[PDB]
């Protein structure tokens, strides 16, 4: 959605049409500031998210001892060692897919062969 | 030390010998805000100290990002002699100084 | 008046 | 992130002797003040010793 | 607007602007280093609570001041009823011819005499008092009466 905040007191910008051109422009409801939107898109409602499957990656991950190990083979560095870890989301209809984090270029990949 | 409020009655003319608006003379003065460890800060912040002695001097790369202190042979060898002032932010924008004292009361 | 008698806490 | 559960016996504490006695300790002590004061205010006001 | 806003004005002086933000953190090199490492870690060695006192003399001994003891206590502190009941001292009625003149005077100074004014003045037995008090004033405190007040 990336949302958009006013520049002059912070506040959270709402949009607003105007009939002298016929185009959108982000309004404070506050302090009377505008700015000319960069995208139409303004709501964005997702019923089914892939977002937060990789939640939780940090610069040493690889440290993390409970982690399980795998011998698979990173797609851009030619390395066998990397931790995986299923999906984050708690919701009972996410599939099995693993997600892989190579422990010498942070390389995120899946092992899906569905649709990738 | 209270007194009224709005003023319309102009009271402060001879209730205060002095002027109540903050000297906005000294701002014109670059400060280094430091935070200073505890056995540090523990012995440079007492009022039974603080006569004027040099504490030390502070050293500038003439090519800056690297600053240091030296202080003085008066630790009594307790502490280190040496510190690698590290500037946490280069740039420091809406902090400000500012005093307070108490104005004279009579005429 | 007063209670005169109070307690500061 | 999943909901917290309620049985992870790291979420739980046991109260031994030490801290089961504390707080009893604690409201009778306070009780105590409460009657200390009480004396010292009716001495007081009945003007006894 | 407001009339009154209730302010308390101080003398204040801008005497500098911050410029840089630094942390003073000791060489890890300095030959007086891992002296300051002790240090920090003597911060959570250090134990300044002191264990409970036992008591270790005869448990005879330590009870002889608790409960009904032959020690009478000396204390001096919140005698209320000794600081008061010291001060005593008894009168005798005068005669009337004296005491009630002194009335008059007394209530020419004040239109409205309490009690224990009154008593504390003439130091006498509120008794004899009360005969004269009331054949002269009337109570509502006692004041005099208009037969001689309106005069
Ligand atoms: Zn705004
Ligand atoms: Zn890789």
């Amino acid at each position: 959605t990336t949302f958009r905040f006013c520049r002059d007191c912070n506040n959270m910008l709402y949009p607003r049409e105007d009939k002298e051109n016929n185009r959108l422009l982000f309004e404070c409801r506050t302090c009377s500031y505008v700015e000319e939107a960069g995208s139409p898109l303004v709501y964005r409602h997702e019923l089914i998210t892939n977002i937060g499957e990789t939640a939780g990656v940090v610069q040493d991950i690889g440290s993390d001892p409970t982690l399980p190990r795998s011998d698979r083979e990173c797609p851009k560095c030619h390395s066998r060692e990397n931790v995986f870890f299923q999906s984050q989301q708690r919701r009972k209809d996410t599939s099995m897919v693993l997600f892989f984090v190579c422990l010498s270029c942070s390389h995120i990949f899946t092992s899906d062969q569905k649709n990738k | 030390e209270v007194f009224d409020g709005n003023d319309i009655e102009n009271n402060e003319t001879k209730v205060y010998e002095e002027s109540l608006d903050l000297d906005l003379e000294r701002s014109n003065r670059q400060v280094w805000l430091v935070r200073l460890p505890m056995f540090l800060a523990e012995k440079w912040r007492d009022r039974n100290n603080l006569h004027g002695q040099e504490l030390g001097k502070i050293r500038i790369n003439k090519d800056g990002s690297k600053i240091t202190l030296l202080l003085n042979e008066n630790d009594n060898d307790s502490i280190p002699h040496e510190y690698d002032l590290e500037l946490t932010k280069k740039v420091v924008e809406n902090e400000y100084v500012f005093t307070e004292q108490n104005l004279k009361k009579y005429q | 008046l007063r209670r005169k008698t109070r307690q500061l806490k | 992130k999943d909901q917290d559960d309620r049985d992870h016996f790291g979420k739980k504490r046991l109260d031994l002797a030490g801290p089961l006695l504390a707080q009893l300790f604690k409201t009778l002590f306070k009780k105590l003040t409460k009657d200390i004061f009480r004396y010292m205010q009716r001495t007081v006001e009945e003007a006894h010793d | 607007y407001i009339p009154y806003v209730k302010t308390i004005p101080k003398k204040t002086a801008i005497v500098g602007t911050v410029c840089h933000e630094c942390q003073v953190m000791p060489s890890m090199n300095d030959p007086n280093y891992h002296k300051i490492v002790e240090q920090r870690r003597n911060i959570v060695k250090l134990n300044n609570k002191e264990r409970i006192t036992t008591l270790d003399e005869t448990v005879g001994v330590t009870m002889s001041h608790t409960g009904m003891s032959m020690r009478s206590d000396n204390s001096n502190f919140l005698k209320v009823g000794r600081e008061k009941a010291k001060s005593n001292i008894k009168s005798i009625r005068m005669p009337k011819k004296e005491i009630l003149d002194y009335l008059f005077k007394l209530f020419d100074e004040y239109d409205y005499w309490s009690l224990k004014g009154l008593k504390e003045r003439t130091r006498q037995p509120e008794a004899h008092l009360k005969e004269c008090l009331d054949k002269v004033a009337t109570l509502v405190k006692y004041t005099l009466r208009p037969e001689y007040k309106k005069l």
